[PDB]
């Protein structure tokens, strides 16, 4: 979901999301929160968030 | 004629022997008589067995091996029937009389009363036909009884509520393993059965007392045999149910001590305040009651004394009758003293010895109170003591008796503690007494703290014995959880005993918190006993404990004893140490222990003795030499003090012994007059300490013995017949036996000292480095005391650290409380129940490895005075007399004061076992055991006369050995491997000879020829055993030593080394060279995996491996990686037929699971009369496991490597331990071969001596330019006639390739990078890689070869660099290395810089230009948006060069992609779009927080199904996100070595899998049905189809640990730094 | 150079030994051999020097480097010092009869 | 070497006020106390855990729980633990800090 | 230290050889390891574990 790896097919647009293929609105959008500004995270994290 | 008179008698034996029968209880007719019919089984069984060794066997071998069968058969059948009947029994008296668990458990009942139904028409059966014959020909019995004994474990195992609830109701049960309780409830009618248990519910009741008709209990017994006699009996007649007629006996037993002691006062009375003691009232005195009673009496007496002078002295100004009691205490020493001097019954002599003990610490006392004017019985100083105030008057018998110091009071417990060890009342015990009841006045825990070894846990024990209270130890570990604690802490409190957990801080300090609140309420219950308010005829006192109420007696306390000096202790929490009461206790006062133990022994200079050996303790402490193995602290002394007793007790009886044969005139007076008292103490010390010293410090110790014991000798006993017994094993067993200065004289010197070790000491170690004859020695005693006492010696040997500690000791379940036995606990319970007679055998448990205090300091409590294997279930396992516990390790580096000090110590020095001891076994062994299964002996006879003056002593081979020590070697240097190397060598010359007379049968070898060729090979071998493992110019220093020093006939070249050269069956030196033609390599295999182009090296390393293999020794390859060790491992093997490989890959995190999959797929386990046998499924076939990593797997914190531990164990016992049922399994057709680095390599550990013992290593280096030039060359040659046009040059491409790859392995280390590795491996990827972009050209300049050869030169070097320096320097010096070699050429059309290939844009893998890839990479990405992932992507230059890469590594097989890369750079993606260009089905596992390894196991289990089974090409992507444990690693690792995984599919998967593979093959048009194909096919299928790309970010720490924790993710995979973008 | 009876007249800094405690009991030792007395028999007796270098008897032994920390010493007489440390020039250990 | 729980108990006493008190080591400990915060948020009750470092993982979760809470007024949460740098930094900065 | 038959008997001779054999254990140990640091600083052998 983070990385946007969509897949458009028969006029289909797929978000897999585990094991199961979603229809992807586009109106969906995702906030990551959190309280501790010590915490650290990984680079690959870093790399699909604002 | 006598075999057949042999078999006959066996014939009329079981053709009338029946099987014993007796009425049970009407029910039916079980088998009693065990032990005679297992005897006469076994003694046929060794009868037929020994025939075979007859001439005459032939003739009666089919009957006499019929009748083996048979007895086999029996020793099956019955050897289950006697379990399933003892088990059913006591079942069956669970399921008849309680009527409550038929309701409260019926499915159980139920299937109990389907298996007696069986068992009873069994028994019907049996009933029939009583002979044995017919009962062994009851059809499917072996079956029915099997069946049986299982559906009994279950019911067994099923019924463990009913057994808490049983418990409840008689709480000692508590203290009593689930087993034992139901052999005690099932057996409550026959109550004999009962005796062996009471030890566990009682401190001193070990049997009770029955009358005729077994229905009445008259009294107890003690171990010692002290009874008591009930003053009013307990019937079992009128209290059936048993808990409640043993709560009547412990009762009973109270209120009997109680009267008892109520008499013994009144009598002792008139002994004290007496000015005349006569001697024979005394002793009756002594002798009318119990040892406890008799101290308690004393203890009163001298009270009631102190107390009454104390009164009188009221005025102050008054006379001091104090003195008078003084004098009193002392007539009664001199009495009971003047007693121990003479000779006494053992049980009067210890109660002597109690009571001389006591009166000396109440002298003191008086001394003490007369010396500072006490004339107030108030006073503190008679209030610190301990004081016994007895009124008769009291109405409640075991209320008359209270104990008093300072103001904390108690009431004696009246607990039977029959005859124990009773401790010097020392000032530091009197400090400790008075502290730990200030503790219990105040409802606080004791806590003596301090190092070990002075006296905590027994003073502790001492203090509750004081009491009369039951003192129940705990030797505490980690898996004391709260659950545990909380059920121990129940019992004790329902039983009201006091609890001693010893290394109580060895319990996880979570724990040690959860626990605290248990302390606390139980803490407060026990307040509310001594609340006044309170009163007892009201709701019994009880805490919550484990969410249920549970009754607290007031008489229970909780102490704990530890050492906070110990590094990794567990600290204990504040709130948890404010509810204990601590005391130090540092420095035991080793004079006065000392003197009072020699004075109440026996020794009339007591004093003198003390004062000498203390000291003497000291001066050895510190003017003896520092060793680890070394204690002189109170153990020690305490023991040596005992050893003195019982010295001094046996020279008394061999004194008088001697009188008896010269004249009658036996006066002990004069025998204690003249008795050399410091002649015993000396004896005593010499022989508890002298084993354990090095050589260098005997003449110390003896000279400290001579400043400290001046003119006293000690001479060791001459134990003749057991010398001889030894012999005549060292006979039998091919081993050098002498005496005194001989050839081996201090071996048997040293097994002299194990033995007397044996004799004083149930806990001992012999320690010594690897090879010093430890294990010889202790194995030799062992049959030499069988034969010399008639008593049979079994021992159990356990490589501790091989295993888990909790398959070592076991495990309590966590949701079913259930325990798991380990090991040791099985084979100790095992030896403890007796169920076929292990009681009556000598029993030696030899822990062989390495200890460490994690796993030792469980046998804490076992190796001390208690005796006793506490486990967390708060089961007791006391320890039988005929059971020693040894310990054979080479070091005690890691081992702590405690377990050292609660161990004998026998020293094993390298000078112990003399190499001349070793060459006389090996030469005895040679000349008796044939070698093929006698011709063969013959030869192997005339080899070992042949080579005879070459093993003597300061010979050829032990100077070689002396040089070879100082040389250098790959590996640490030990005298074993070599020799067991040039052994095996040696052997395999015998069967070299053997098949030279096979090949001539005609003429076989004379004896001149048989002398030139061994005396050849004698020094092949030594150069290849003792420089093997080194590097050439170690081999060629040896060499020439070699023939500087001996006298062999040696080649005559001048500047060729000896090892260059072969011995050839005719006795001659032949060079290595001649067997290294110049083979022209055929066009289509050119640097395939199988193909080896021969060198001197090949050809050498090939011999050496074919000559260890083919005798099944365990070797292992080490070199630099690359260097060909698996390839020439590879080409050996392919010279033994009948030697099927299999691959193991170990990593750091490698533990012995996995050879035991690999052992689950490819071997079986199978039932022989002599035990389990592991052999591979393939008959005929032998098995070498090749561990590639040997040295990888993680060194634990104390030096040891458990998987290299458990492959010792497999080498040197032949077998290992099946954890499921604690079963010993023996390995048959199955060999090891190990590959390694060098242990100086990063993640990489030194192996174990003891492991290299028994491993021949042979050194791998890389190919020298040379060998490479000469190797690659050939390649090249067979390459390149693929173009004739290119054929000249052949010569300059391989020095081409040559001179850049030693530049790369020069210019790029493991210490810039930890992947920076360059090996012939690159050699052989560039010449495949060269000659696939070749084969389907019809022709080529020579510029296009130029820039095939720097184009894969790019692929195979720069594409691994992480500076861009790095790739720059790669870049300028292929072009400098390319032109250097190559002149004449257009530097432009072969060195243009943006160097690409592919096959998108033609049919073949030719140039392709950056342009027009990129434009086809566009259109391919535009389909790709479309139809995978509509994620658009930037593309630049480096994009295009990466996707080249990936594609040329999904074009190979195994293709494995390491892409190492900051994220977000596109690896993912475009792995996977190259994936679509090629047709590969991207797998990436679904990683959520819930996954766990099962989730990886399916996911791994569904590719390789998908790649394997459905020959799916599978792009299986993965991050090191991903790796969520490193289980995951380990599966990865080895899936990418060798494309399978030993232990992914079992089961139904397995099965599965099985007909998944089936129904593939077939559509392959393959004929596959076995098992054993259809995996290899799918294992090869696997490895075509599957690839397996890694993604991970740049970390240097991380590589680096990745590099040990997956070593195949660099050897296996190509890596690409990415990096981040430029 | 000279015998093990050297050993006895050469000046000991304690703390470069690795085991003080050796010493100190190898001198009692060695004191009680020579009279053929006991090791519990022997007390200690301390006398500081000004200067090292003075006349060693025969059941004394020179040591070095000995620090007294919180105390002055002149003519073996000890003072309250507020001073951290005071060197010990030389320290005479002298095992002699115990007298109790 | 210090404590606080026992000041936590005086406390409870003095102001008559009933409280909880669980060691957190153990996994019961855990069931326990999460049941017995649940129990005093609804009616003032007080509870106290102690040695609340050993379980640092536990005290990321219970910091989570506790912002999402609205307890009673006289709800007091008491958290005994030594000074441990394992201690989770969002706790601290959730809860006040006492240094004994 | 050289043992001899009297020297044995000495217990200032028996401390002082303990002394001596340790140190020089000691002092051999540390002068190679010394050794071979400078040996590595100079770049003459290669870097092992230890
Ligand atoms: N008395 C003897 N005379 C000659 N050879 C002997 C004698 N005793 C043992 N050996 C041989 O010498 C070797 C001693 O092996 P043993 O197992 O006794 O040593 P160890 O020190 O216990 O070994 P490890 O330290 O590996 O456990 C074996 O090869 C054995 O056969
Ligand atoms: N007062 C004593 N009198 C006699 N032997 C004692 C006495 N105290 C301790 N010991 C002995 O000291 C040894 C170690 O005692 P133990 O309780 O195991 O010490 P710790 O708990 O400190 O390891 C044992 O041999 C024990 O019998
Ligand atoms: N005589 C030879 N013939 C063919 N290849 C050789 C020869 N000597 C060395 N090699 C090459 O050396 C490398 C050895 O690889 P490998 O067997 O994996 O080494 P190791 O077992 O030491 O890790 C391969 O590239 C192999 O082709
Ligand atoms: N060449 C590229 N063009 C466009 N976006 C890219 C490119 N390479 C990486 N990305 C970005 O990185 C994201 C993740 O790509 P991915 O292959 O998962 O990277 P990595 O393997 O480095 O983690 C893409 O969705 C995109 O936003
Ligand atoms: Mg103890
Ligand atoms: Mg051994």
């Amino acid at each position: 979901v983070l990385n946007r790896e969509v897949r458009r097919t028969g006029g289909r647009v797929l978000i897999t999301l585990g094991d199961q293929d979603i229809d992807l609105s586009p109106s969906f959008v995702i906030f990551l929160s959190t309280r501790d500004p010590t915490v650290e995270f990984p680079p690959d994290l870093c790399s699909r968030v604002t | 004629m006598a075999l057949e008179e042999f078999l006959k008698q066996i014939r009329e034996v079981w053709n009338t022997y029946e099987l014993d029968l007796v009425n049970y209880q009407n029910k039916c007719r079980l088998i009693r008589g065990w032990d005679d019919l297992f005897n006469k089984v076994k003694e046929h069984i060794n009868s037929v067995s020994a025939m075979k060794l007859s001439p005459y066997y032939k003739v009666f071998e089919e009957d006499a091996l019929s009748w083996e069968d048979k007895l086999n058969r029996i020793m099956a059948l019955f050897d289950v029937w006697i379990d399933v009947q003892r088990r059913w029994v006591y079942l069956e008296g669970i399921f008849t009389g309680s009527a409550d668990i038929k309701h409260l458990l019926p499915v159980e009942t139920q299937r109990f009363q389907s298996i007696s139904t069986e068992f009873l028409a069994l028994m019907k059966k049996v009933s029939k036909s009583p002979l044995v014959m017919d009962v062994l020909n009851i059809q499917g019995v072996q079956r029915s009884l099997e069946r049986l004994a299982d559906l009994l474990g279950k019911i067994q195992k099923a019924l463990g509520e009913y057994l808490e609830r049983e418990r409840s109701s008689f709480p000692r049960f508590y203290f009593v393993g689930d087993e034992d309780l139901l052999e005690i409830i099932g057996n409550s009618k026959n109550v004999a059965k009962l005796q062996k248990h009471f030890k566990k519910m009682f401190a001193g009741v070990s049997s009770i007392i029955l009358n005729e008709d077994n229905s009445v209990v008259l009294g107890i017994s003690s171990r010692e045999g002290e009874e008591v006699m009930f003053k009013t009996p307990v019937s079992i007649t009128e209290h059936p149910k048993i808990n409640e007629w043993l709560t009547l006996v412990e009762k009973e037993m109270r209120v009997t001590l109680a009267k008892l002691l109520a008499e013994s006062v009144t009598e002792v009375e008139i002994f004290g305040k007496a000015t005349s003691i006569d001697p024979n009232t005394y002793i009756t005195w002594i002798d009318k009651y119990q040892a406890q009673l008799v101290v308690l009496s004393a203890q009163i007496a001298w009270s009631e004394n102190v107390e009454t002078a104390l009164s009188s002295m009221g005025g102050g100004g008054d006379a001091a009758p104090l003195h008078s009691v003084l004098s009193n205490v002392e007539v009664t020493l001199n009495v009971l003293a003047d007693s121990v001097l003479m000779e006494q019954p053992p049980l009067r002599r210890r109660k002597l010895e109690h009571l001389i003990t006591e009166l000396v610490h109440q002298r003191d006392v008086t001394r003490s109170l007369i010396k500072s004017k006490i004339d107030n019985a108030k006073s503190f100083e008679w209030l610190s003591q301990m004081r016994f105030y007895f009124d008769p008057k009291q109405t409640d018998v075991l209320q008359q008796l209270s104990i008093q110091m300072a103001n904390a009071k108690f009431n004696y417990g009246f607990e039977y503690l029959g005859v124990q060890d009773k401790l010097v009342q020392t000032p530091l015990t009197d400090r400790c007494y008075l502290t730990m009841t200030q503790a219990l006045e105040a409802r606080l825990g004791g806590s003596p703290f301090g190092p070990a070894g002075t006296g905590k846990t027994e003073s502790v024990k001492a203090l509750g014995h004081q009491l009369g209270r039951f003192v129940l130890v705990f030797n505490c570990d980690e898996t004391f959880d709260f659950q545990a604690m909380g059920r121990i802490f129940v019992g004790l409190c329902q039983v009201g005993a006091w609890g001693c957990f010893d290394e109580f801080n060895r319990l996880e300090e979570r724990m040690l918190s959860a626990v605290s609140q248990q302390v606390q309420c139980i803490q407060e219950a026990l307040r509310e006993h001594s609340n006044p308010n309170y009163d007892k005829t009201s709701a019994p006192i009880t805490c919550e404990l484990l969410n249920k109420q549970v009754k607290v007696s007031p008489d229970m306390a909780i102490f704990i004893t530890m050492n906070p000096g110990y590094a990794g202790r567990s600290n204990l929490p504040d709130n948890l140490k404010k509810l204990f009461r601590s005391l130090a206790m540092t420095k035991p006062d080793r004079q006065l222990i000392a003197q009072v133990m020699l004075y109440s022994q026996g020794f009339r200079t007591a004093e003198v003795l003390a004062n000498k050996i203390v000291p003497f303790f000291k001066l050895c402490d510190e003017q003896l030499s520092s060793q680890s193995h070394y204690d002189f602290g109170l153990r020690a002394l305490k023991s040596v003090l005992v050893s003195a007793g019982n010295v001094k007790r046996e020279r008394i009886q061999k004194i008088k012994r001697e009188k008896e044969e010269r004249g009658e005139a036996v006066d002990e007076g004069e025998i204690a007059e003249n008795l050399p008292e410091q002649e015993i103490l000396i004896q005593s010390v010499c022989e508890t300490m002298v084993p354990k010293l090095v050589a260098e410090d005997i003449p110390l110790l003896f000279s400290l013995l001579s400043d400290v014991f001046p003119g006293v000798q000690y001479h060791r006993g001459e134990m003749t017949a057991l010398r001889e017994e030894l012999k005549k094993v060292c006979q039998e067993m091919y081993l050098t036996y002498g005496d005194g200065e001989e050839v081996g004289g201090m071996w048997v010197e040293k097994v002299l000292q194990l033995y007397q070790i044996t004799q004083i000491n149930h806990g001992l170690m012999m320690v010594g480095p690897s090879g010093s004859g430890k294990s010889m020695a202790w194995r030799v005693l062992l049959k030499a005391l069988e034969r010399l006492e008639g008593v049979e010696g079994v021992a159990h040997i356990i490589d501790p650290k091989a295993i888990s500690k909790d398959h070592l000791y076991g495990t309590l379940d966590p949701n079913t409380r259930e325990w798991t036995d380990g090991l040791f606990t099985h084979v100790l319970r095992k030896i403890i129940d007796s169920v076929r007679g292990e009681l009556q055998k000598r029993q030696w448990i030899v822990f062989d490895g390495d200890v460490d205090p994690e796993w030792v300091e469980n046998l804490n409590s076992v190796l001390d005075d208690n005796k006793l294997l506490t486990l967390p279930n708060g089961e007791r396992l006391s320890l039988p007399p005929n059971v020693r516990i040894m310990f054979e390790v080479q070091d005690l580096k890691y081992a702590t004061l405690a377990t050292v000090s609660r161990c004998g110590m026998v020293w094993f020095s390298e000078d112990v076992l003399s190499t001349d001891m070793i060459f006389n076994n090996f030469l005895a062994r040679l000349r008796s055991i044939p070698l093929d299964e006698s011709p063969m002996l013959q030869i192997q006879r005339d080899a070992a006369t042949i080579m005879q003056p070459y093993f003597t002593s300061n010979g050829l081979v032990t100077k070689a050995l002396e040089h070879a020590f100082q040389l250098e070697h790959i590996m640490d240097l030990t005298r074993l491997r070599c020799l067991g190397s040039l052994f095996s060598m040696l052997h395999q010359a015998c069967r070299n000879v053997a098949q030279y007379n096979a090949n001539h049968p005609d003429f076989p070898m004379q004896i001149e020829q048989l002398e030139r060729y061994i005396q050849r090979y004698l020094v092949y071998a030594i150069l290849w055993s003792l420089s093997g493992d080194s590097r050439l110019k170690m081999r060629a220093e040896l060499g020439e030593y070699i023939r500087r020093i001996t006298t062999v006939p040696l080649p005559t070249a001048p500047n060729i080394p000896i090892i260059d050269y072969e011995v050839s069956i005719s006795g001659e030196w032949s060079p290595w060279q001649a067997k290294v033609p110049q083979i022209e390599v055929e066009t289509h295999k050119v640097a395939a995996p199988d193909v080896v182009v021969p060198t001197l090296d090949t050809v050498r390393h090939e011999a050496l491996l074919y000559t260890w293999l083919a005798e099944h020794k365990p070797l292992v390859l080490c070199g630099p990686p690359g260097s060909g060790k698996t390839m020439t491992l590879f080409s050996a093997l392919r010279a033994l037929p009948d030697m099927e490989v299999v691959g193991l890959n170990f990593s750091s995190a490698t533990t012995p699971e996995l050879l035991l999959k690999t052992f689950d797929h490819y071997c079986e386990y199978r039932r022989t009369p002599n035990g389990v046998v592991l052999a591979p499924v393939q008959l005929g076939k032998w098995l070498v496991l090749f561990c590639d990593e040997i040295n990888l797997p993680d060194m634990d914190k104390y030096g040891t490597q458990r998987v290299i531990s458990f492959i010792r164990q497999m080498v040197e016992h032949g077998g290992f331990y099946r954890t499921s049922d604690q079963t010993w399994v023996k390995l048959e057709r199955i060999q090891f071969v190990g590959a390694c680095n060098p242990p100086t390599d990063p993640g990489r550990k030194p192996l174990s001596h003891r492991f290299l013992r028994h491993v021949p290593v042979v050194y791998v280096d890389y190919p020298g330019p040379a060998s490479l030039t000469q190797i690659y060359g050939t390649f090249n040659r067979a390459m390149l006639r693929l173009i004739p046009s290119l054929r000249t040059y052949a010569e300059p491409l391989t020095a081409a390739m040559v001179e850049f790859y030693t530049m790369s392995q020069e210019r790029f280390t493991q210490d810039t990078q930890p992947h920076y590795i360059y090996s012939p491996r690159e050699m052989t990827r560039w010449v495949r890689g060269i000659f696939e972009a070749l084969r389907p050209l019809e022709t080529l300049p020579v510029e296009g070869l130029i820039r095939i050869w720097a184009h894969e030169a790019l692929r195979l070097f720069q594409d691994r660099l992480v500076e861009d320096e790095e790739r720059r320097w790669t870049d300028e010096n292929i072009d400098t290395v390319a032109l250097k070699h190559f002149p004449n050429i257009d530097r432009e059309k072969a060195m243009s810089r943006p160097i690409l290939y592919s096959n998108w844009l033609s049919k073949d893998y030719i140039p392709v230009d950056q342009e027009e890839l990129r434009d086809y990479v566009k259109a391919r990405l535009k389909v790709f948006y479309e139809e995978e992932l509509d994620v658009p992507l930037v593309l630049f230059n480096e994009v295009l060069d990466h996707v080249l890469r990936i594609d040329r590594i999904f074009r190979q097989p195994q293709g494995h992609l390491l892409l190492i890369g900051v994220s977000g750079a596109g690896k993912t993606t475009l792995s996977r779009f190259v994936a679509w260009m090629n047709g590969l089905s991207v797998y990436q596992i679904k990683v959520h927080r819930k996954y766990t390894g099962e989730d990886f196991d399916e996911d791994l289990r569904t590719v390789l199904r998908r790649s394997g089974c459905k020959n799916e090409k599978i792009a299986f992507i993965m991050d090191e996100s991903n790796v969520l444990d490193s289980g995951f690693l380990e599966r990865m690792n080895t899936l990418l070595a060798n494309g399978e995984v030993p232990g992914l599919f079992e089961g139904d998967e397995y099965a599965t899998l099985m007909t998944q593979c089936k129904e593939g093959a077939q559509k392959e048009g393959l004929m596959l049905d076995s098992h054993e194909e259809l995996y290899k096919w799918f294992t090869s299928q696997v490895i075509r189809n599957l690839h397996v790309v890694f993604t991970m970010n740049p970390s240097s720490e991380g590589l680096k640990d990745r590099a040990a924790t997956s070593p195949a993710l660099f050897n296996r995979c190509v890596l690409n730094w990415f990096g981040d973008w430029s | 150079s000279g015998g093990a009876k050297e050993l006895k007249n050469i000046h000991v800094c304690l703390g470069g030994l690795f085991v003080p405690e050796a010493y100190i009991t190898a001198t009692r030792q060695y004191v009680a051999q020579a009279n053929s007395w006991s090791l519990e028999e022997l007390c200690l007796e301390v006398n500081v020097t000004t200067s090292q270098g003075a006349t060693l008897d025969a059941c004394s032994f020179g040591v070095t480097g000995l620090k007294l920390q919180g105390a002055t010493c002149n003519n073996n007489k000890l003072s309250l010092s507020n001073a951290i440390s005071t060197a010990l020039p030389l320290t005479q250990l002298r095992w002699v009869k115990q007298t109790n | 070497g210090y404590d606080a729980s026992g000041h936590v108990e005086d406390l409870a006493a003095e102001q008559n006020t009933q409280i909880t008190s669980i060691a957190i080591g153990s996994a019961e400990g855990f069931n326990q106390a999460d049941k017995a915060i649940n129990t005093a948020v609804k009616s003032g009750r007080w509870v106290m855990l102690k040695n609340v470092h050993l379980a640092p993982g536990w005290l990321m979760q219970l910091e989570k729980k506790l912002h999402s809470l609205q307890p009673h007024a006289c709800f007091r949460l008491f958290l005994t633990m030594e000074i441990n740098p394992k201690v989770p930094v969002n706790l601290l900065r959730a809860g006040r800090i006492f240094v004994f | 230290l050289k043992r001899t038959v009297e020297n044995i008997k000495d217990p200032l001779f028996r401390f002082f050889e303990r002394e001596v054999k340790m140190g020089a254990k000691l002092l051999q140990d540390v002068r190679q390891d010394l050794a071979d640091v400078v040996q590595v600083c100079e770049g003459k052998k290669k870097q092992t574990n230890y």
